[PDB]
């Protein structure tokens, strides 16, 4: 019974840190 | 106290309060559906019990009691 | 005369600020902690600690220092002395809210040993992250920021330790109204070992 | 100046965290995070003013920085502090997890809500530069507060997997905190007299 | 109430006020001395047990009280 949003986060963790270090690079660098 | 004189005494309360008759009123009945007494009309029976015969009844209480009979119990338990 | 009307405008929008900043927050800590009680309880004592962050820092400041605060510092240390200050006590009082069911004082005990630790370290770090901004050449925002950091030592320290959880012990079940909350449970018998 | 003042933040900020946490590896992780908060609000804000969305002033970014590092470091703090209270209680990493999730989400969302609409109200102001600090800050708020709101749990998801990183190092209670809920709660009026006197002390 | 159910719902009180395990408190073991107890973690036992069962001991009341089976005692007392 776990909630859906903590296991969604859980799960794809790598994806979601690269996709805000990806993000933050592109706002810094441009 | 014997259940008779409890229920006498809360029958009269309730028909001063609502307008319910003491016939009508029986330690088996409940408040919110069989008598159709609503919370207010509920503290208000509280407080003409505590200023008539001393029986102190918080608001918690007044929450958990369902039927007639189950007040008195209530009553009993204090004595 | 143009700083004349930079003073008027200050003390306009200061008011503004400060009104608008009290209404949101009192409304999103009644919306998050579904009473009222509470939401004003958190901006009162939060207001009273801002009355004594402005002392602290007008005396920091003019009298030690000898420089008078400049007069864009004011509205820019309360709006943030608020907002802080506001979270820290939403913080405490959703923490009593969770540990309630097994009593009020109970309940305050536990929530207190529980988030004390972190709310202090949290505090203090922001209390310090503020105060270190006088490290700029710039004399206003070193003032703003330690005008910021006194503010938040002074509400971690006293507000949060003690004015919350006084009021919330002498309020009662009156502290979450509309919402009906026990004072005590009902008398549990001995355990049996 | 503005540089050297984000230096030193830094540098107080690392002592700060190890001092508290008694860890070198915990203060990296909890460093790590406030840096890309910071650098997602500092990013979003210089592109935004840079297509004249909005004008900029140097207070406005003063604040701007030392307000997302902190509340990255708040935040970070508040989640870490919980999933070890968890962790210490007894349950086991995913529980713990779990119930660090479930006990601060609205908490630190709810902050970060109510310290980004609270400069949200610069922008009903007169003078140019309230009305100038009022965006950039929320927006930057904002980023941090998404930032610490999906990052936070998952690396706190990737790096507790790992060896024992972030389980708790000084296993002790907090005695000085029971001692002063027992005084709140025994003799509430005087230590709100207390209080109250001491607070009213800044009127003079 | 029997002594021994007193004794197990203080013992889970005490342990979770100062850490001392259920097995290590006895009857005649003394707060002050036997389990380095200070008055402030009495009254938060006092307020747990007031919280928890209903029995009340004000401060005075803590004064007085050294070892374990003196509280049970006035606990006894009041029933
Ligand atoms: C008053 C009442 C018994 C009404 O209950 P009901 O909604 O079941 O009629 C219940 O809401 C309650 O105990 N509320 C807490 C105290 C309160 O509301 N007092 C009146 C405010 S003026
Ligand atoms: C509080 C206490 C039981 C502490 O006793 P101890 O010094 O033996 O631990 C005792 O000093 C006492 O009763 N003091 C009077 C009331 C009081 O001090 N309240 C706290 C002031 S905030």
């Amino acid at each position: 019974p776990r909630p859906r949003l903590p296991w969604f986060l859980r799960t794809f963790a790598v994806p979601i840190i690269l996709a805000w270090v990806a993000v933050v690079a592109i706002l810094n660098t441009v | 106290a014997t259940q008779e004189e409890i229920i006498a005494g809360l029958a009269e309360i309730i028909e001063e309060v609502t307008g319910i008759e003491p016939s009508e009123v029986t330690p088996e009945k409940s408040f919110v559906d069989d008598l159709d007494i609503d919370s207010l009309s509920m503290v208000e029976i509280a407080v003409q019990t505590e200023d008539k015969y001393g029986v102190k009844i918080p608001d918690e209480d007044l929450a958990g009691l369902r039927t007639v009979g189950d007040v008195v119990a209530y009553i009993q338990k204090l004595e | 005369a143009t700083y004349n009307d930079m003073q008027i405008g200050a003390d306009y929008d200061l008011i503004i600020v400060a009104a608008s900043a009290l209404i949101l927050i009192f409304i999103i800590m009644m919306v998050l902690t579904r009473a009222v009680v509470a939401a004003a309880v958190i901006v009162g004592t939060v207001v009273l600690s801002l009355a004594s962050a402005f002392g602290l820092s007008v005396l920091l400041w003019q009298h030690i220092v000898g420089i008078p605060l400049h007069w864009m510092v004011l509205p820019m240390s309360v709006i943030v002395l608020l907002a802080v200050g506001a979270d820290y006590n939403l913080l405490l009082v959703s923490r009593m809210k969770e540990e309630i069911h097994a009593g009020i004082r109970t309940g305050i005990i536990r929530a207190m040993v529980g988030t004390g630790a972190v709310v202090t370290a949290a505090g203090l770090v922001f209390a310090f992250t503020m105060a270190s901004m006088a490290v700029s050449s710039l004399i206003t925002i070193g003032q703003v920021g330690t005008t910021i950091g006194l503010g938040l030592l002074f509400d971690t320290l006293v507000v949060r330790s003690l004015m919350t959880p006084s009021i919330a012990t002498l309020l009662g079940r009156w502290f979450w109204w509309p919402q009906r909350v026990r004072e005590r449970p009902v008398p549990s018998k001995w355990p049996t070992p | 100046s503005m540089k050297l003042i984000e230096g030193v933040t830094f540098a107080v900020i690392t002592v700060m965290l190890l001092a508290v946490y008694r860890s070198v590896i915990t203060t990296l992780i909890v460093l790590a995070m406030v840096v890309l908060g910071l650098s997602g609000a500092r990013g979003i804000v210089a592109f935004l003013g840079f297509y004249n969305v909005f004008g900029l002033t140097t207070f406005a970014t003063n604040m701007v920085v030392t307000l997302a590092i902190a509340a990255a470091t708040d935040y970070a703090i508040f989640l870490i502090g919980r999933y070890q209270e968890a962790r210490r209680a007894g349950e086991d990493r995913e529980s713990a997890y779990y119930t660090m999730f479930h006990g601060t989400a609205h908490v630190v969302l709810a902050s970060g809500l109510t310290i980004a609409g609270a400069t949200l109200c610069l922008h009903f102001t007169r003078l140019p530069y309230f009305q100038t600090m009022g965006v950039p800050l929320a927006i930057g708020m904002l980023i941090v507060v998404a930032a610490a709101l999906t990052a936070g749990p998952a690396v706190i998801s990737v790096v507790s997997r790992f060896g024992k990183t972030l389980e708790p190092k000084r296993f002790s209670r907090s005695p000085g905190w029971h001692r002063v809920g027992t005084a709140t709660v025994r003799w509430p009026g005087a230590i709100l007299v207390c209080a109250v006197v001491a607070a009213l002390i800044g009127l003079l």
